[PDB]
């Protein structure tokens, strides 16, 4: 909330709730914070038109384009989705796989 | 691009890495270009036909699967 009041004039209106939204990610440091909510009002600021702003579903959008500092060198990958049901056949993997995950 | 059947293997131990790692991902690194291979029964025995003297068939054989197949996220024309 501090970095979207600071550096310039903003307003997330209650479309989202401004609390819990931050954990839409986590391994997020202050620096990460900062150079993020500039990477915000830049995209937005761009994807839009130069009036007023608001920051829904661009977020979530351009968080797609951001890693942290920590990791941002080290290896990471993230496949073409092949979502839950679509490998779905034979569900019991994927269902031990989810539940022993997600705990 | 092409490795001339077992253009791979190598003196040393650990011999992927030394060879069909670079080239396989040079593939990836070049622009649209085919791998060609020849003699493949020379160079992937069938696993289960198990080899002494370091089994090294199975080295190339797992590094070779693996970074062939799959191929997600990787549909970069590596005929």
């Amino acid at each position: 909330e501090y970095f979207f009041s600071k550096n310039q004039i903003m307003k997330l209106n209650r479309d989202l709730q401004f609390s819990d939204l931050s954990l839409e990610t986590e391994g997020f440091s202050p620096l990460d914070l900062e150079i993020f909510t500039e990477k915000i009002f830049y995209d937005l600021q761009l994807e839009r038109d130069c009036d007023n702003v608001v920051t829904r579903e661009l977020f979530s959008k351009s968080l797609s384009a951001f890693t942290p500092s920590a990791l941002r060198g080290v290896k990471l990958t993230k496949e073409t989705n092949i979502k839950w049901g679509d490998i779905g056949a034979l569900a019991n993997a994927k269902d031990v796989l989810l539940e022993t995950l997600e705990w | 691009f092409s490795v001339k059947g077992p253009e791979l293997l190598n003196m040393y131990i650990g011999e992927s890495e030394a060879n069909v790692r670079r080239v396989f991902q040079k593939a990836r690194e070049a622009k649209p270009c085919v791998i060609f291979f020849d003699q493949i029964d020379s160079v992937a025995p069938k696993r289960g036909n198990q080899g002494d003297s370091g089994g090294v068939m199975d080295r190339i054989v797992s590094q070779l699967l693996a970074e062939l197949d799959g191929m997600s996220t990787d549909a970069d024309g590596v005929f």
